[PDB]
């Protein structure tokens, strides 16, 4: 049966009041930002975002440099292959030339020695003949 | 004059704004083109609508989104002549469900433009009360852009009230896995800048649409029309010459005993299907009893597990004080209704004579009398606990955190936001101890 | 978040890409000449995501067609929708990559890559709001794999803030074109781990097995394999092309699907499984069940061998949204042991009224499952069997590559497997 | 576009070139005068075009004696080649590697290189060189080695692939052919990328068994060799369903630089008589490739392991039928692969059926296939050759003929030690992994 | 490798040389005036190997005719085909070497050698691509043996890179009574071992034995012996004279036949054996390869092993049958071939048979059994040299005894080298 009704306000399209069933056990109701602060925090976040985008691009730049180093390495290997094939072949053709000329000279010197022996035979025949009877 | 500026942020905020402003137009007799053949009777509608040199009435509102699709529907739809193009503001790319993207990356490029528009609306006010901000906790814009805007609004309008209508995330209609992160992050940054926040859990409204309106799979159009009904009930005494919650400061006075515990529970009745066969009108006793039923709440939580620190009954329509007092007397007789020891057990009651209005062709039946209860109960801490637990499960593994860190946020901000919500949970416990 | 720029590289990339353009053109009511002749507004609402509007109401795919060899280009131009493509968007070399990742990535591919970037730059600069890039390619050859990954890193450098998405075809000895596929695939996975945001793993092992075991095709062809891929790609892109709330753009999809940056490899699923000559039913409970069926996965992994970190489920056709919601809740509750408990509400569902070309009802699952580690282990075992003996290595080192790149790619792929295993074993009670 | 330069060296290389270029002309509709009436323009890889519309082979024919090349110069196709691409000296290498490489070859090598340089100048996308020669002749062995070395200096690592005739006693012209074969293999090993060996005894026996020819002549052997060469080059000269270029042959067939000798197998080989031959399916012609009687080199693949198999199909062949045939081959226990090869199959398909020379021994078939397989069984051919070398070299028999030309005995030891290492390389490569 | 320059020295050399020119002229369709009246294009395809084309379509043998005696020239000019030879190519002295190798090599022969080189240089320099030289001579007299070997070393000095080939007639006590034939033959073998690339050993002992035992000629003459030589020479030069794959030139033949530089002495074989007044099957022809009765060197091929063999089949016969029979003859007789020279038997088939026959077989064998021919000469040499008999015939011409000991040692070393390879195993 206990209910304290208290009229609050009355107006053109409304009416208000407070209904109190029981008063409180404990008497009494007990038991700034700045543009600069905001801006400083937003700009610090922007710098972290830009720093990580820069790190991503720095790594992509490192991949582009590596790509250039593999193209260069393949070019250098092809050039060293050419250089080695060229001097191996020049060495082989020159050794072969020295050898073939040496074999030809040795066999011609053998035939030339036969000619020296032949004139020496001719010499003895001549003194056997003539200087007789 | 007591003008209020409405700020609709992101998809949820903008789509709820479409529903609210459509209902206000119907309630004040304003046509979609801004014309008014002056129904209502009084000129209090001027708190929410300014007037142009051609006799048109224009909402004191700003619609903002980081993407243009949703606001483009407002720019080209039924109410395109109701708003001037300068109050419909959009960027090109959204916040991709990421608070850090909305707060630190994309929001930063449109915030000055939004503040400039708000300043031009404030210049047309002789007695600016403050702001009503509509947004979701879950979206990247609703979370990140709203908190960024709240901070600047505190710098530019220190002694002005800021009231929120916030959408609490629900898996049935959820758009992102990271919604618990966005919710805890935005609550942390907004806590000290907001004066009073009316949370609406999509699951509670979704279940009310299924149970009370017989809608199998409710859409955002169904949910928002019901949200509009609740928002209209809460703003009715600012837009009509009412007697309770006559100014925005009165909301903090009547519902908020401590600055951090500013999340009142909303309950609404009756919610009846338009397609229902000619039913008899519900009495003041029946709609009052429905106020004390968990199934009619805007947030899923158990008031039996908590204590009330303030209670406001906003009746609307064919309602007489004698019938209200008789209804409240029976409820105290059969129910406990435990109040904290430092607050009196009782209610602040308001009757707004203007009838409840429904959108023609909508899902809601036109009723002779309705009631909206706003109660600050410690039981709402259950919604924070559910959200905090989901945050903890993911954050223990640092799941999805790289998305926020990649936008310039630090891990410490996640710890700070979570520690602040742990303090909020302890505050509800301490405040409701005796 | 409007435009997507599509790139197709190499034979496989251009074959599945032409098939993607042919299916989505039919769904959007676009004929072989680029003319719109549909009867629904949902078909044109988001047409600009994939098509440019040219003079005279014609729609032209925002697609760049790439190869180091011209034969593929000729076959696409000659194909059913070949005339729809922008002629200047066909970028091709004359040499070929010789099935060698190193030629595609460092030598011949590097010589053609700037001609490709000039064409994708023209498409990108024309965008009002570029979402990012979509690449179709195989990982087993030289062009799609080597040059495709070279393109990704070059695009990452010029568009670091855009989403990079791939449809990557994983090789299988069951339907193989070259002996060095495990090398080309491992070197590409290494690149994808570091430079893509979302990768759909389209496994030829899984496609061959669906055709052989389920469709009863004794000898499956690329046509049979590509029919499953085209339905899958139509399914995974549904939310990018039609009006809807969930995963409507490449970044919102990435935020919902990718909890850890390196774990961005998706296991696509599709139901019903059909052949090009096709049953006549499939109900909502039947469609939801296929989410855990290894037989319905486009990656040769068993979803019941691991746990789903995240899932996107797309249902298409005339079906009850209420029934889909009830069945998706039941499939999660009954199979709680196959979802990580520390990512709450990790399954997101979408329903679209327009079914894929040729079907009345369908389901597509985009899964981020720890079971994908089985696909990487399979590639790794094939890689090690060759690398242990240094077989075919002189073809890569002859292109300037070092042996260290192989060991690094192998380590990164094994670390990825070890990461998936770590989250598979992780409990909520740390 | 993707040009291939052909070099035909010595009697065997030149006579096989006569058969190949005659067959290419028949396959592309090129008349003996180089004219072609009024498409697939891939033949441009092997034929250049003059201002008068005449198609000219991208080829050089070289011999140290003029007799064999004189037949080209005065025959049916004398207008097809310009006289400057048919190069001959006066005196041959007398079955001596040393005379081909040094004494006689060094006099004409600069002229041959000058002509190849003029052909390379007409190439916009030179793929490399196809060198046709015997292992046994003094020119085929010695001049080819010298030319290979000079091509590595002028073109670096540009692809160099061979078609080499392995010696057979039935048609052998010299006792010293094992010496000429070992010396040329040693010199050429590091300069060649891939060598397709053809054993004359195997082609001789195929002509006797499959074509019913009592005593096969070089005309019979060469027409069959031309068929195999045409099959290997059909993927370069036509654009079929699946193509394989010079680079793809190398990458798929050569796992290690020295292991570059694929075995050639061809099917079907049917006599122009019979008539009741009933058309052989893709499965039947594929199965025939793994039958020893169809191999171009005498060796037993059952005694070895496959490391790579390239299938070159031509005619009425569909990819589905090829995959079905290769799948049954993968289930054959008697066809063993090395454990370090997960899959060793490269397939190429061309629509153009095998064209036969009018009045030849071969029947017109609807479909044919040429398999290029890297098998460790091919080491049997090297062992056979190495043993004959050892028998003679232990006594220094015939060595004075090479020494007299400037060669040293140390070159014989080095060449033999290199071939001993090659034999051990086939043994190591066929071993299972630990 | 086109032109061959032929030289014939002394009586024997000019008698077998005139016979060679008469047989190959008939085979190539060339009459006694040098006119071509053949029927086949195979006859003229390689006509330039042995003949020059003179004014008016006539063919003239690239032959130089040499003798220290001027009667041999007259008899050749008077013989059948005498008018075919170039008149200025007849180079003759007046003295005669008196069956003395020293007179031929050092005295009278040295006085005539420059007149011969005048004529062979003119022939050799006129060649487009000179293969080398072919010499017919005997080893038992003075001109053919002494002057013939002097010519070889002089031509070798001027043309060191050309092939030097000889048809060397070995003496026998059965046909000639000249006592010093063992000396002239040993001094010539010494020269041939060091300066020729290929030498066909035409043994008068073997020729006499075929005529006496097989042809039943009680008293054979040089005409009877030379008929076997002309058929043999037509047979061994078949591959130089007609289009073909095998041993088509003097250097390719040497490379196939000569495994060791000194072992270049060939044992020629021929089937069928005919007289000047008298067709075998393929198996019958192949069997004669191991028949001592068919050898033109008095050695038994079954007494040694073949290092290398060239088998030439002529006439209309099956190449398939020849191939089958040649494989059977080496499989059944594997012990008579050295195992360490694989595929050492090369076969050739020519459609044109020799003059007077329908089918023939010629075998060019490099057999270790040839050491029996050298041992026979060596025993005859030692029987005389041991007593220094007739030495003043050679020392009177300026020679030293040391040249004899050296020639003897070199010939015994040659025998010892054939024996070494005969006994050698593959092991
Ligand atoms: N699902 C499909 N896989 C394909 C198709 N074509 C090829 N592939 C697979 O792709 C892999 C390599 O084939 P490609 O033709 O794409 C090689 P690509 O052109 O990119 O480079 P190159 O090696 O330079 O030729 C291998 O695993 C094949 O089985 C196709 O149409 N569908
Ligand atoms: N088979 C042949 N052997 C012959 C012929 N003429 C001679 N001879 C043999 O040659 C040897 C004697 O040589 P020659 O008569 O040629 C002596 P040549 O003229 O060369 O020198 P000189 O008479 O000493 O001046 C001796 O063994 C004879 O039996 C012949 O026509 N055929
Ligand atoms: N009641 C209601 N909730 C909505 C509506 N639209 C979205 N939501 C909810 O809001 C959350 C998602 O936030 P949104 O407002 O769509 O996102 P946003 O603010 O536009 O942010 P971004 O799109 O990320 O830039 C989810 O919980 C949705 O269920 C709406 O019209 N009504
Ligand atoms: N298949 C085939 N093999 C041949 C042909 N001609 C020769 N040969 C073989 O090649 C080898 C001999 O080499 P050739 O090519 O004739 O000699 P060459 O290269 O001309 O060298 P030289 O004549 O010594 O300067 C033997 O094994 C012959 O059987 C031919 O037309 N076809
Ligand atoms: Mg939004
Ligand atoms: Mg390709
Ligand atoms: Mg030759
Ligand atoms: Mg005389």
């Amino acid at each position: 049966a206990d209910m304290e009704v208290i009229e609050l306000n009355k107006a053109t399209s409304g009416q208000s009041w407070e209904v109190i069933l029981k008063p409180p056990s404990f008497d009494g109701v007990p038991e700034d930002p700045s543009l600069e602060e905001i801006q400083k925090k937003l700009e610090a976040a922007e710098e972290r975002r830009k720093y990580q985008e820069a790190e991503l691009l720095k790594h992509l730049a490192e991949k582009r440099e590596h790509e250039r180093e593999v193209i260069q390495k393949a070019i250098e290997e092809n050039n060293n292959f050419i250089k080695m094939a060229k001097e191996k072949l020049a060495q082989k053709m020159e050794s072969n030339k020295e050898n073939r000329e040496a074999h030809l000279a040795a066999m011609l010197e053998r035939l030339q020695e036969k000619d020296k022996h032949a004139e020496e035979v001719r010499k003895n025949k001549e003194l056997k003949e003539e200087a007789s009877r | 004059m007591r003008e209020c500026i409405s700020i609709h942020v992101g998809q949820a905020g903008v789509q709820i704004g479409n529903a609210c402003w459509e209902l206000y137009c119907l309630e004040h007799g304003i046509q979609p083109d801004g014309q008014m053949p002056s129904g209502g009777g009084d000129d209090s509608f001027n708190t929410f609508f300014s007037e142009t040199g051609a006799g048109k009435h224009v909402p004191r509102a700003v619609f903002v989104d980081l993407e243009p699709t949703v606001v483009d529907e407002v720019r080209t739809g039924t109410y395109r002549q109701l708003f001037h193009p300068e109050q419909l503001i959009t960027g090109k790319e959204d916040a991709a469900n990421n608070y850090a993207r909305g707060h630190y990356t994309i929001g930063k490029e449109i915030v000055d433009l939004v503040l400039d528009r708000i300043r031009k609306l404030a210049d047309q006010c002789t007695g600016l009360q403050g702001f009503l901000i509509f947004h979701s906790f879950g979206g990247g814009t609703g979370s990140g852009f709203t908190s960024l805007l709240m901070e600047r609004l505190s710098v530019d309008y220190g002694k002005k009230s800021k009231l929120e209508f916030a959408i609490y995330p629900a898996p049935q209609v959820s758009t992102a896995v990271v919604e618990p992160y966005n919710s805890i992050l935005t609550t942390h940054t907004t806590l000290e800048h907001s004066d009073c926040a009316f949370m609406v859990d999509n699951e509670a409204i979704y279940d009310i649409c299924r149970r009370n309106l017989d809608i199998e799979r409710p859409t955002y159009t169904n949910l928002n029309r019901l949200i509009g009904q609740i928002v209209s009930s809460i703003t009715a005494s600012l837009r009509f010459d009412g007697a309770l919650n006559v100014d925005l400061t009165e909301f903090q006075t009547n519902l908020v005993p401590y600055p951090r515990i500013h999340f009142p529970l909303v309950t609404y009745a009756p919610v009846i299907s338009a397609e229902k066969a000619y039913h008899e009108q519900l009495s003041v006793a029946e709609i009052t009893n429905a106020c004390f039923e968990p199934a009619n709440q805007m947030v899923k939580c158990d008031p039996r597990h908590g204590k009330y620190m303030a209670c406001c009954m906003l009746y609307r329509g064919d309602v007489v004080p004698k019938d209200v007092n008789a209804a409240i007397a029976t409820i105290k007789t059969k129910r406990t209704i435990q109040f904290v020891d430092w607050c009196p057990t009782g209610f602040k009651v308001g009757i707004n004579y203007q009838p409840p209005t429904v959108v023609p062709g909508g899902d809601l039946a036109k009723v002779q009398r309705a009631v909206c209860m706003l109660s600050n109960t410690t039981a709402i801490a259950e919604a924070w606990a559910r959200l905090d637990h989901k945050f903890d499960l993911m954050y223990a593994k640092r799941a999805f955190v790289h998305w926020y860190v990649g936008e310039g946020m630090e891990e410490g901000e996640f710890s700070e936001a979570r520690e602040d919500l742990a303090a909020l949970e302890k505050d509800y416990e301490e405040v409701g101890m005796d | 978040m409007r435009e997507i720029v599509h790139i197709q590289a190499g034979q496989c990339g251009n074959q599945i890409g032409a098939k993607f353009w042919e299916i989505i053109s039919d769904e959007h009511g676009i004929d072989a000449t680029g003319a719109y002749h549909g009867d629904s507004d949902l078909q044109l609402e988001r047409i600009n995501v994939y098509y440019n509007e040219a003079s005279g109401g014609k729609y032209v795919p925002r697609a760049v067609l790439v190869d180091l060899e011209p034969g593929t280009m000729d076959s696409v131009r000659s194909g059913p929708f070949g005339q729809i493509f922008r002629p200047d968007n066909f970028v091709f070399g004359q040499s070929g990559a010789g099935n060698n990742w190193a030629k595609g990535h460092y030598t011949e591919g590097a010589e053609l890559v700037d001609s490709v970037l000039d064409v994708v730059r023209k498409e990108a600069e024309s965008c009002d709001c570029l979402q990012g890039f979509q690449l179709t390619h195989s990982l087993g050859g030289g062009t799609g794999s080597g040059m495709g990954t070279l393109l990704i890193s070059k695009i990452r450098e010029e568009y670091p803030d855009r989403i990079m998405n791939t449809y990557s075809v994983v090789p299988s000895p069951k339907v193989s074109d070259t002996v060095v596929e495990p090398y080309n695939a491992t070197l590409s996975v290494h690149q994808l781990v570091e430079n893509t945001d979302e990768t759909y793993c389209i496994d030829n092992e899984a496609l061959y097995d669906i055709c052989f075991r389920t469709l009863k095709l004794t000898t499956p062809t690329y046509g049979d394999l590509n029919h499953l891929v085209s339905l899958t790609m139509s399914g995974v892109t549904t939310c990018l092309r039609f009006p809807g709330q969930l995963n409507a753009d490449l970044r919102k999809l990435a935020v919902n699907m990718v909890p850890f940056p390196r774990l961005h490899f998706f296991m696509p699923g599709f139901a019903p499984l059909t052949s090009r000559g096709s049953y006549r039913a499939l109900t909502v409970p039947e469609l939801t069940q296929q989410m855990f069926d290894a037989k319905n996965m486009m990656a040769a992994c068993d979803p019941r061998h691991g746990r789903y970190l995240t899932v996107a489920a797309i249902f298409r056709g005339r079906m009850s949204m209420k029934e889909v919601d009830e069945q998706m809740l039941n499939i999660q509750n009954k199979n709680s042991s196959y979802f990580v408990e520390w990512i709450p509400n990790n399954v997101k569902t979408a329903v679209c009224d327009i079914p894929p070309r040729g079907l009345k009802m369908s389901a597509t699952f985009i899964g981020n499952s720890t079971a994908i580690q089985e696909l990487f282990k399979r590639i790794s075992e094939q890689f090690t069997a060759m690398f242990r003996r240094k077989a075919f290595l002189h073809w890569y080192t002859g292109e300037g590559m070092d042996e260290m790149e192989f060991t690094e790619a192998e380590s990164n792929m094994n670390d990825l497997v070890s990461e998936y295993q770590q989250y598979q074993e992780a409990t909520a009670d740390e």
